[PDB]
């Protein structure tokens, strides 16, 4: 793709000297120039514009019950996966519900349903999916998992990679699996599904040289997109719907075509230590790199780079003379 | 007129009852723990060494934005700094009489 | 405009300030402890009030007189009532408004 694009920003959270846990999750805000990032012990926060300034944070579950699994948003905030609850806040911090369960003892993975953003299902490594009323923040009804499920994407289906390398294809109006598609040998390490593509990563520790790709539309698996230094982590672009881009354990990225695999753009993440989390924006202008030092790299083109479709300001707090006091007495 | 006596008042009688223990709403995952954020931002202020800042222009300002409820933003924060909150006097206002509806219901 | 009677409306901040503020001056839960603590009894006998059945008495006028009497230190006695029912204490606004200016002079040195 573009040839401008450079590291922006790089930030470490948690800050060096307390510790060295980085973030369990990452999500671009698709409403709000925000990046949010999840950690263990529950802990939330979010970060503003091309600087990724710290904005607003809150916890989710008390610091027993782990990390934080995943994010999904929302017209009304953010809402938040925890590995024995499910959380909603304000963008602007405030908590709306938190949802707790006999039934959430593993939860891994939510994907939104068949009601646009007013439904979501939330699985793990459980037996039991919970369906829940976003606006209401009540448990719906509850449904088995088939197979234990670690990762969900959703596009004409609900994506959702088990523990053995396969791939779920469930409809989210009956819940029914329609197709499951063995993307890798033995597991996925990585998975996405955008504009009617599912694109993983996986191995049969050891990871595979490609990208493996199924057609959603036509419901076949498609040619893998090879990638010589092992593929690691991969997302879809938003705004052009055939391309992806890969990138290796260490940071070397590379731009793709599904149509076309074999015409590619390098680039190479400087990061000191294996990629942990990888992301991109809904704009399509800018995606983070996290690696396992707790580095925070921002990438885009440094004239360019913004988030969202509507790259908006967000709510914020607020001399010769300035004489003086008065305590409480 | 007496407003901000009478708001001082609602705080000490929103705020702290023995009754909201093992309360969702009232722990740091709870929808009214910013209320508890807001007393420490207006009367448990301190400088940086720790030392109490117990200015009562700052107290009763914040007090009479809260009554008037203004469309100006704060930052809450826990005192762990774990928890930031963007609230403006508008919200707060809304969400103290929301809690005093509570105890008269 | 805000118009507020002096007293009563810095009173009622001086307790604010005091309450549940938790450590304090490398003193653990001293919000919780000494002087502190029966402060923190006096604002639920004042504000925290509840008939039978636990529904809260919200009356402003009973309110605004013991904030009175609290600030005059009058020698009338009010019964405190820890928060498990358990222990009553005895003392006088006199005696409250001497550990009421003690706690308040904590945060102030």
């Amino acid at each position: 793709m573009d040839a401008d694009w450079d590291e922006v920003t790089r930030i470490a959270y948690p800050a060096p000297g307390t510790f060295p846990r980085p973030a369990t999750a990452v999500a671009f805000d698709p409403i709000a120039e925000l990046l949010w990032a999840g950690f263990d012990r529950g802990r939330v926060c979010s970060f503003y514009g091309r600087d990724l300034t710290r904005y607003t944070a809150f916890k989710i579950q008390p610091a027993s019950e782990g990390p934080v699994r995943q994010f999904l948003f929302h017209d009304k905030g953010v809402i938040v996966l925890g590995t024995r609850s499910v959380h909603m806040a304000m963008r602007r911090g405030p908590a709306l519900w938190n949802i707790r369960h006999e039934n959430m003892k593993d939860l891994r993975c939510m994907s939104f349903t068949s009601k646009g953003t007013q439904e979501i299902i939330v699985a793990g490594w459980q037996d039991t999916m919970l369906v829940i009323d976003v606006l209401k923040g009540d448990i719906i009804k509850q449904i088995p998992a088939q197979h234990h499920y670690s990762i969900m994407k959703k596009s004409r289906y609900i994506c959702a990679a088990t523990k053995t390398g396969s791939v779920d294809l469930i409809d989210p109006l009956s819940f029914k699996i329609v197709r499951s598609w063995q993307a890798h040998a033995s597991y996925i390490n990585d998975m996405d599904a955008q504009n009617d593509f599912i694109v993983t990563c996986g191995g049969s520790y050891m990871l595979d040289p490609y990208v493996n790709v199924f057609d959603l539309k036509n419901m076949a698996s498609m040619k893998p997109m090879p990638f010589p230094p092992l593929a690691a982590h991969v997302r879809l672009h938003p705004r052009m719907l055939t391309t992806a881009i890969v990138t290796s354990q260490h940071g070397q990225m590379h731009v793709v075509d599904i149509m076309n695999p074999n015409s590619s753009t390098v680039r190479y993440a400087n990061i000191s230590s294996y990629v942990k989390l990888f992301e991109i924006a809904p704009s399509g202008e800018a995606l983070v790199i996290g690696d396992a030092d707790c580095n925070i790299h921002l990438w885009g083109s440094p004239t360019k780079i913004h988030f969202t479709d509507m790259a908006i300001p967000i709510e914020l707090p607020e001399p010769v003379l300035d004489w003086s006091e008065t305590p409480l007495s | 007129n007496g407003r901000i006596a009478r708001s001082l008042m609602k705080l000490l009688t929103i705020l702290e009852r023995g009754d909201y223990d093992g309360v969702p709403s009232w722990s740091e995952t709870g929808d009214r723990y910013q209320l508890k954020l807001f007393r420490d931002y207006v009367f448990h202020r301190v400088d940086a060494d720790g030392k109490p800042n117990l200015s009562i222009g700052h107290m009763l300002t914040c007090m009479s934005k809260l009554e008037a409820g203004v469309d100006e933003n704060i930052l809450l924060t826990s005192r762990d700094n774990e928890t930031v909150f963007v609230l403006s006097y508008r919200e707060l206002r809304q969400m103290y009489d929301r809690a005093f509806n509570e105890l008269v219901k």
